[PDB]
C-alpha cells in the first residue's frame, strides 16, 4: 500500500545524501594529501641542494 | 491487514540506509591509505 | 504543515470500515488505516506539525473570541486553505479594534451609572458645605444618613463631640445627605463616631471622592452627560466593525478552524490509527472521487411527499452491519396512518388544525418571537428550531390528513361510505355523535383493541428472525415458542368477543394449547421461566395506548360538540350560542392538549423498540438510542 510508499520515499533520498557526504570524505583525503605531500618534498629538495652547495662553496673557501 | 508493512517495511529501508553508510565510509578508508601514501 | 494534500475524516460502523477502507485505498491515496495495526507508527506527526496545529488553534480561537466580544459570528462550513500566516495577520488588527473599543463603551457606561447617582449626594453635601474640605482649619465629614438613622447618629457624634462640632443637613431625598464638621485635632473621634451608630464618612469610593465636594458634584454632571455621548461613538465602531467584517470574520474562522480539526485527525491517525471508522490523507488530485459515494453509514467533514421524508432518515439505520439480523428501519411506515388519523376530528377538533398548517411551514410574524419560520426565530432554543422546517411541511400534510380522516370518521357520523347517515346536515353538522350513543360507539371500542395486538405479531415474528438469524438460541427458542400459547387465547376470547356472535368454534382448547407454548422455554432449561408473565403485559398495553389514543380523540371531537353544540339541560338549540360564551375559548385549549396524544404513537411503539424483535439498544448496548433516530 500507498502508507509505507511514503516510508520508502523518505529513505531512497537519504541513501544518496550518505553517498555525496561520503564522495566529499574520500575526496578530501585524496586532496589534504596532493599538497601536504607535493609541499614537504619541496623543502627537501631545497634544503638538500643548500646543504651541499654551501659546503662545495666552503671547500672553494680552501 | 497488510500488517507485515508496520513491521517489516521500515526494516527494508533502515537497511537501504546502512548499506549505503558501509561502502561510502569505506571510500575515505580508502583515501586514508593514499593519504597516508602521499607523504610516505 | 504536512506533506501536501487535504486530510479527509470519516468515522462509521464495521461495515462502513470496509467500503471506506477500498474508496481511499486504490487511487494513490496515502497513509490509510486499518490496513494494518500502527504503521502509522511510522507516521508519528512532528512536535512542529503539533505546533503548527497549535498555532491554528491561537487563530481558530482568536476569531471566535473576537467575534463573542464583538458581538457578532459565523458558523461552521465546509473547509478551506487561505495560509495560516494571512489568516492570523486578518484576524489581528480587528481583534485589536473590537476589543478596545468594547472596554471603553463598557467603561463608558459606568461613568455614565455612577455619575449620575453620585451627582445628587454631591451636590446636595457641597451646598451645605460651603468648602470645608478644602482647609485643614475646620475638617469636614459628609457622610449621608437616612432620617431613620437621624436621631442615632446624632447621639453617638453628640456623646463624642458635645457642641463642639457642626451637625448639618439639607436632605438627598430620603435622608439627608450630612455633614459633621469639626475642628482639626477632632478628626479621629469624629469618624470614630459616626462608625458606632453605623455610618461612616461618605464620597464616591477611589480618586473622584477625595476631589472637594463641591468639585466631585461638578465632575458628576460633566462625566453623566459626556458618557452617553462618548458610548455612541464606542458602540458606533464596533457595531460597524461588526457589519462590515463579520463575512471576513467567519472566513478566518472557518479556514483557521478547518485546520484545527484537520490538523488533529492527521495527529490521532498519525498516533494510533483508531478502528472502525477509517481515516486517510487523501491528495488534492484524489481527493472528490473518494466523497461522492458514501453508502450512507459514516460522518464526515471534507478536507409523494408523506411517505418519503422522515423514511428517508430510517435509510440511513438500515446500512449499519454490527449483528445478524436485519436493522431496524420499519418505524416510520408504522407510524403514519396513526399520525394522521389521530385527528380523526369532527367541526373543531380536525377541520380546525389547518390554520397552525399554513403558519408553520409557511411565516408566521404573528408571534413576538416567531417571524419567518424558515429562520427558527424563539425564546425557546433556536437550534433546534432550524432543523425541523423539513418537518414543518410534513406536518403541514398531515394537518390535511387529519382533516380527510374527519370525513371518513363523520361516515359513521354523517357523511356516506359505509352508512347512509346524511351527506351534509344543515345547521351544525355534528351536533351530537351516532358514536356517543352505544352501537356507534361500541364498534369505535373494539376497534382500538384490534391495533395494539397486530403490533405485538410483528414483534415475535422479528424476535424470532432475530435469536434465529443472531444464533442467539434461548432467544430463537423464546419467539417460536411463545406462539404456542395463542390457539387457546382466541378460544377463550370468542364467547366475550361477539358474546353470542362466537365462544365455541373453539374452548377447552386451552388444555392442550398452553403446553404448546412452554416446552422450549424448558428446552433452553431456563432457571427463570415464570418470567413470560411480563411478555403477556405488554400485549394489554397496546391495546391500551390505541385505546387512549382513540377515546381521548374522540373527547377532543365531543368537546367542539359541547363547546358549540348540544350539551347543556336535556340539550338544546340556544346552548349553541350560550356556550359561544364558552366557545371561542374551547378551541385553544383542545389545540394544546392533543399534542399529549401523539406522544401516545409514540409510547406504543416504545413498548416495541426495546423488546428486542430487531434491535440493539437493551437499556444500552454499543448503539445510539433509539430516541435519537426518529424524531424527523
Amino acid at each position: 500500500s500507498k502508507l509505507e510508499a511514503i516510508l520508502s520515499q523518505e529513505v531512497e533520498a537519504e541513501i544518496q545524501a550518505l553517498l555525496q557526504e561520503a564522495e566529499a570524505k574520500a575526496e578530501a583525503v585524496k586532496r589534504e594529501a596532493e599538497e601536504k605531500a607535493k609541499a614537504l618534498l619541496q623543502a627537501r629538495e631545497r634544503a638538500l641542494e643548500a646543504q651541499y652547495r654551501a659546503a662545495l662553496r666552503r671547500a672553494e673557501s680552501a | 491487514g497488510l500488517i507485515k508493512s508496520l513491521a517489516e517495511k521500515e526494516k527494508q529501508l533502515l537497511e537501504r540506509l546502512e548499506a549505503a553508510k558501509k561502502e561510502a565510509e569505506e571510500r575515505v578508508k580508502r583515501a586514508e591509505a593514499e593519504a597516508k601514501a602521499l607523504l610516505e | 504543515m504536512i506533506a501536501p494534500m487535504e486530510k479527509l475524516v470519516l468515522a462509521g460502523p464495521k461495515g462502513r470500515a470496509k467500503e471506506l477502507l477500498q474508496s481511499l485505498q486504490q487511487a494513490g491515496v496515502v497513509h490509510l488505516e486499518t490496513l494494518r495495526p500502527e504503521a502509522l507508527s511510522a507516521y508519528q506527526l512532528s512536535p512542529e506539525e503539533r505546533a503548527e496545529l497549535r498555532r491554528w488553534e491561537a487563530v481558530s480561537a482568536g476569531a471566535e473570541h473576537t467575534l463573542s466580544l464583538l458581538g457578532l459570528e459565523a458558523e461552521p462550513a465546509r473547509p478551506f486553505p487561505e495560509g495560516l500566516e494571512a489568516a492570523e495577520k486578518a484576524l489581528s488588527p480587528i481583534q485589536a479594534h473590537a476589543e478596545g473599543l468594547t472596554r471603553q463603551k463598557q467603561e463608558l457606561e459606568e461613568e455614565l451609572a455612577l455619575a449620575q447617582a453620585y451627582l445628587e449626594p454631591l451636590e446636595r453635601l457641597a451646598a451645605l458645605a460651603h468648602g470645608l474640605d478644602k482647609s485643614p482649619f475646620l475638617r469636614v465629614i459628609p457622610f449621608l444618613l437616612t432620617e431613620k438613622e437621624l436621631p442615632l447618629v446624632e447621639e453617638a457624634l453628640r456623646k463624642a463631640l458635645e457642641d463642639r462640632y457642626l451637625l448639618a443637613h439639607e436632605a438627598y431625598a430620603g435622608g439627608v445627605a450630612a455633614l459633621v464638621v469639626v475642628h482639626r485635632k477632632e478628626v479621629d473621634q469624629a469618624k470614630a463616631a459616626l462608625s458606632r451608630a453605623g455610618v461612616a464618612e461618605l464620597r464616591l469610593p477611589g480618586a473622584l471622592g477625595e476631589l472637594p465636594l463641591s468639585e466631585a458634584a461638578r465632575r458628576l454632571k460633566e462625566r453623566a452627560e459626556a458618557a452617553p455621548r462618548e458610548l455612541s461613538e464606542v458602540r458606533q465602531h464596533l457595531a460597524k466593525l461588526a457589519r462590515e467584517s463579520a463575512s471576513t470574520l467567519q472566513s478566518l474562522w472557518t479556514r483557521a478552524q478547518d485546520e484545527v480539526a484537520r490538523l488533529k485527525a492527521l495527529e490521532e491517525l498519525a498516533s494510533g490509527r483508531f478502528g472502525f471508522a477509517l481515516l486517510g490523507y487523501v491528495p488534492v488530485k484524489a481527493k472528490p472521487k473518494v466523497e461522492e459515494a458514501l453508502a450512507r453509514h459514516k460522518e464526515s467533514v471534507v478536507y409523494n411527499p408523506p411517505w418519503a421524508k422522515p423514511f428517508e432518515l430510517l435509510v440511513s439505520f438500515l446500512n449499519t452491519p454490527k449483528y445478524g439480523t436485519f436493522d431496524p428501519t420499519p418505524v416510520v411506515p408504522v407510524f403514519f396512518p396513526f399520525w394522521f388519523g389521530m385527528i380523526v376530528g369532527d367541526i373543531g377538533y380536525a377541520l380546525l388544525f389547518y390554520l397552525v398548517g399554513r403558519w408553520l411551514s409557511g411565516y408566521v410574524k404573528r408571534n413576538e418571537p416567531l417571524v419567518i419560520d424558515l429562520f427558527a426565530l424563539k425564546l425557546k432554543p433556536q437550534v433546534i428550531g432550524k432543523l425541523v422546517h423539513i418537518l414543518n411541511w410534513m406536518v403541514f400534510w398531515t394537518v390535511v390528513w387529519g382533516v380527510i380522516y374527519g370525513e371518513f370518521f363523520g361516515t359513521f357520523l354523517e357523511h356516506l361510505g359505509v352508512f347512509g347517515t346524511p351527506e351534509h346536515p344543515g345547521l351544525i353538522p355534528i351536533l351530537i355523535h351516532r358514536i356517543d350513543t352505544a352501537k356507534t360507539a361500541n364498534l369505535l371500542i373494539l376497534l382500538s383493541v384490534a391495533f395494539g395486538v397486530v403490533l405485538v405479531f410483528f414483534g415475535l415474528a422479528l424476535r424470532a428472525y432475530l435469536g434465529l438469524k443472531h444464533r442467539h438460541m434461548a432467544h430463537f427458542w423464546e419467539g417460536v415458542g411463545y406462539l404456542g400459547g395463542l390457539v387457546g387465547v382466541l378460544a377463550l376470547a370468542a364467547s366475550y368477543l361477539g358474546n353470542l356472535q362466537a365462544g365455541w368454534l373453539q374452548g377447552l382448547m386451552y388444555l392442550g394449547f398452553g403446553v404448546f407454548l412452554l416446552a422450549v422455554l424448558m428446552s433452553r432449561i431456563w432457571l427463570m421461566i415464570p418470567e413470560i408473565f411480563t411478555q403477556a403485559g405488554h400485549i394489554l398495553s397496546h391495546i391500551r395506548i390505541y385505546a387512549v389514543g382513540a377515546a381521548g380523540g374522540i373527547l377532543a371531537g365531543l368537546l367542539t360538540d359541547v363547546g358549540f353544540a348540544l350539551a347543556e339541560r336535556l340539550g338544546l338549540l340556544g346552548v349553541l350560542l350560550g356556550l359561544l360564551v364558552a366557545g371561542v375559548l374551547h378551541l385553544l385549549i383542545l389545540l394544546l392538549t392533543t399534542l399529549g396524544h401523539m406522544l401516545q404513537p409514540i409510547r406504543l411503539l416504545w413498548v416495541e423498540f426495546f423488546t428486542k424483535f430487531g434491535f440493539y439498544e437493551e437499556n444500552g448496548r454499543p448503539y445510539r438510542p433509539f430516541k435519537s433516530v426518529r424524531e424527523a
